[PDB]
């Protein structure tokens, strides 16, 4: 009717939120513009071993640069991704303010934290510094694209072993993610935790 | 095979604008204020 | 508004039509049941180098086993796939009757002919015997799944070099297609033509 | 980048049942006979 | 000169040992027959984030069906895979005898235990019953093919975050592995441990 | 003993010859340095529907920048790739001199012409200007990597329908190839021919 | 399934340096001049 | 980037039959008994 969840995607302007949600090609083709709220809702369908799951992802039209988001933006949000930019420290320092802002209005919805732009070698916010699951991502290479959504699916459904059996069509990568860098970053996280 | 037991209350309707799920008594969408068709 | 085409999927009962249209996982999740006509419409989105294309595929609820399809089934069809079963000769012999039936009602819409179940080694209808483009397919292995739709996209858009840049999420294969058999079949077709 | 020039006539509406594209004057869907909302 | 390790592949006849080692297509093309010992050595190259690793895998010519393997078979083995057949309980019951036999002659080489043929739905040895790392595998679908070798690489090199950055050419799957079954089996293992 | 062919890779210095041959990861791990000739021979194994094929690819150590290649370089060459750089017109203008040089010494071995670096948007040598089969390639994205070798396999074996059933492990891409650009280039070639 | 009929003449030996295939009478590799082992 | 410090002792030679790595003093392969070339 179906199995559908509103997901709010928040975090400073310029962190890559729009870029990230647009990797899902069908959700971009089927996006709905919400005139009264300045939002595009992207219906992202994923396919698990137990069937389809739909995340309706709310992406701002950039107003987080100029002020706070309306309440209507947060109404009936059932999960969230907070994004930051791994090359801009201010964006990471605001994460607790995005986190509180969400909490104040939600609350105890599952939240994933994503550090975007890990494709850039010149990284400022490293693992040492970093239900609040973390992933390194690179929107422009699709690196770790599935992970936030898989983790949120496993948390929402209550199945720790849920898997995506088929990947959605994703925008061709516009940037490369060096797999050896990805392994070094994986190791840094393991040596933080 | 979910959702069992993830289905909405009877008469829940999805907003064609946003597409929040609204209570059967809702005349407007709770999030975006678009009236029920 | 969008770039959307009604595609009628026709051919004898038991040729694999439903199996084939259900390989597209999102189109199955989003299928619309048309009560008055005995049809499920599967909205299949594909992603080309020039953007999304949507085929709304009309699949019967099995009435082709008992009689002819309603006119409403064919109304505003803009392309078609005729299916047959490569292990059942009668289904191939009816192809010209499906072809005429379509023509009578359409007409000069692009049509692809698909020989299904080429995964079965015990093949009865071989290339020797076979805008009427042909493909061998195997719905249950996703073998050649993209081809009918790519050919139809190229014909509808008028771009012979159109490509799908990303594949839709497809049902995990339930059967294997031997790539060496696929190469032998490719060669038989080339040695028919 | 299509469709140019694949867009429908003005006021064309898509049937929510089937989802054939219907002429602006259509009161029912031409294929499935579902009335225009 | 290079980074090369002898790997002994042992376990009852009929468990799928030969089938498994032959999934690596280049290692099969380059296999060396050792006349005096009844062995084919398959040089399996894998490609890690830190460079190539070569496992020279010793596969029997079936003599484990009739008697014990020569000492020469085990000489300078630096790691091992013990295989069993998930549909044959006797093969699993012999695992501790393969394990001891290896230990007696090696010793403290890293060993992975692999339960083969998990593609067969009619499974007799389930997770409940099962450096002794375990993986479910299916040689004929390539399911989990990389894992034993990745685990052995991580253990031999001392790098827990080693990754394979590119997969070797593998024999096309001859059988399907249902991804939903794979997820159920993954969950059973997690609910054993 | 096996099915093995010497392939000479020639073309101006800086066209990407070394970069290209190193995409095949196992052939790089197994390369043989030929001290007397200034050559590294890369044994590139490919896997066809009819079994393995090995191309022993002779790559210069850069002496084509300073003078002509020794005769020993060309001895028993059974096929060739001539490379050029799609961003450097001089390299394309020398192609007929590489072509003649090969002919003088070979002769009537199958030859593929490859225009490298098509990942660079600033392309100088376009399709309009371009057994002498042509492919656009991009060594650093692996774009069209298989094609020269597939075409050469089909020509050497005499099987026009030969296919590679599994890809060799390739170096992770260091650069992206835009699939829409690849489709535009495909179309330009079709509108040249 | 090749090679039939792609196998070399009897006694053909592959150079361990280069690895050109050499005639059985070759004492040195024809391409790189490395002596037969 | 390994192997550092995974390289064999000096003069270690690989058996062309099996291809176990043999000590420089080995005249035969330790595993398969094939004599050193
Ligand atoms: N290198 C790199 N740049 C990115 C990535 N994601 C986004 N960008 C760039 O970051 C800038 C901000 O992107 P945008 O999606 O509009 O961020 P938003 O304001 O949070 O919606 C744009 O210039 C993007 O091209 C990434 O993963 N890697
Ligand atoms: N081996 C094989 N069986 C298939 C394939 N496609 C469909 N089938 C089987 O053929 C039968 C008819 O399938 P169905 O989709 O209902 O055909 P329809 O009547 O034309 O809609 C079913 O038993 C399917 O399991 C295929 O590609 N390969
Ligand atoms: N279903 C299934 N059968 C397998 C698998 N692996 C091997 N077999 C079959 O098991 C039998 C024994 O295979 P073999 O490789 O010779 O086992 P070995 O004696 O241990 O070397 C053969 O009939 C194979 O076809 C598998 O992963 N799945
Ligand atoms: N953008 C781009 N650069 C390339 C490509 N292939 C090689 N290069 C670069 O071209 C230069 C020459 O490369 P090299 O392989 O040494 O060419 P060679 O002299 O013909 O062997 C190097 O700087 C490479 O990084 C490619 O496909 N795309
Ligand atoms: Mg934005
Ligand atoms: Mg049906
Ligand atoms: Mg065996
Ligand atoms: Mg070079
Ligand atoms: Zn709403
Ligand atoms: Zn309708
Ligand atoms: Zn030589
Ligand atoms: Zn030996």
């Amino acid at each position: 009717p179906q199995v559908q969840f509103k997901l709010v995607l928040v975090g400073d302007g310029g962190t890559g939120k729009t870029t990230f949600v647009k990797r899902h090609l069908t959700g971009e083709f089927e996006k709905k513009y919400v005139a009264t709220l300045g939002v595009e809702v992207h219906p992202l369908v994923f396919h698990t071993n137990r069937g389809p799951i739909k995340f309706n992802v709310w992406d701002t039209a950039g107003q987080e640069k100029f002020g706070g988001l309306r309440d209507g933006y947060y109404i009936q949000a059932q999960c969230a991704i907070i994004m930051f930019d791994v090359t801009s420290r201010v964006t990471y320092k605001n994460v607790p303010n995005w986190h509180r802002d969400l909490v104040r209005v939600c609350e105890n919805i599952p939240i994933v934290l994503c550090g975007n732009k890990v494709d850039i070698k010149d990284r400022k916010v490293k693992a040492k510094s970093i239900n609040l699951q973390y992933y390194d991502i690179s929107a422009k290479s699709n690196y770790n694209f599935e992970k936030p959504f898989l983790w949120l699916a496993r948390k929402l459904i209550g199945d720790p072993n849920l898997e995506f059996v088929a990947m959605p069509a994703l925008a061709p990568p516009e940037v490369v993610m060096d797999p050896a860098l990805a392994a070094q970053y994986e190791h840094d996280l393991e040596v933080a935790q | 095979g979910f959702g069992d037991k993830f289905k909405p209350a009877i008469g829940t309707w999805d907003c064609d604008t946003c597409l929040v799920q609204n209570k059967p008594e809702a005349v407007k969408c709770v999030a975006c204020e678009t009236p029920k068709p």
